[PDB]
């Protein structure tokens, strides 16, 4: 049978579209939610079902010659304060930045409050 | 019943859109490659791809059922 807890997500997204005024998003058969902010970024809500998380994830741009270990450093500001992460994905190439936000700990206020984070980071690393 | 939201946090006022390949359409043209190739590829981003899919079609059904019990 299907775990019909795992609709939590749903709901909160609902709540999360009501607070934002707007018509509701919605996750695909993916369980991701693919977002464009302020028509510059790129952002996906992921649905980690079997982990009990969900994930913020967004693509960076950081200027083509900011040193690697510019963002090795980067990469460790989970670690220093539980903000944003960054990584390379080998399949696209792409930089990613990402905050994952346990079940438990979810709500509307703490969405919110860790999308701006994820966006600010992303903005920073953009023009860095 | 806008399509743009408005979430507001700390000072701050972003705009969020639903990212269909029309609204990819209006960001720059430099930019919509990345934001295509990131999109197509961030459902398989996390380990267990095929099983979270599962789920959550699964459950996408289930809504659909429910708003069938109120029509």
């Amino acid at each position: 049978p299907v775990d019909m807890s795992n609709l939590f997500y749903k709901t909160l997204l609902d709540d999360f579209s009501r607070s934002l005024e707007m018509q509701p998003l919605v996750f695909d058969d993916h369980g991701t939610c693919n977002m464009i902010i302020d028509n510059t970024f790129a952002l996906t809500l992921s649905c980690d079902y079997a982990r009990e998380r969900l994930l913020l994830i967004g693509l960076l741009e950081p200027h083509k010659d900011i040193p690697q270990q510019c963002l090795l450093a980067g990469a460790l500001n989970p670690l220093l304060n539980a903000g944003p992460g960054l990584g390379l994905d080998e399949k696209s190439g792409l930089y990613h930045a990402y905050q994952s936000i346990p079940r438990e700990k979810l709500s509307v206020p703490t969405l919110k409050r860790e999308m701006a984070g994820l966006l600010e980071w992303m903005r920073g690393w953009r023009e860095a | 019943l806008k399509a743009n939201g408005q979430l507001e946090v700390d000072g701050k006022r972003y705009e969020i859109r639903a990212a269909d390949d029309g609204t990819i359409s209006v960001l720059r043209p430099e930019q919509q490659s990345k934001a295509k190739s990131f999109f197509k590829g961030a459902s398989q981003l996390i380990g267990g791809s095929s099983q979270r899919a599962q789920i959550a079609q699964a459950l996408n059904e289930k809504v659909a059922s429910a708003r069938t019990v109120l029509h």
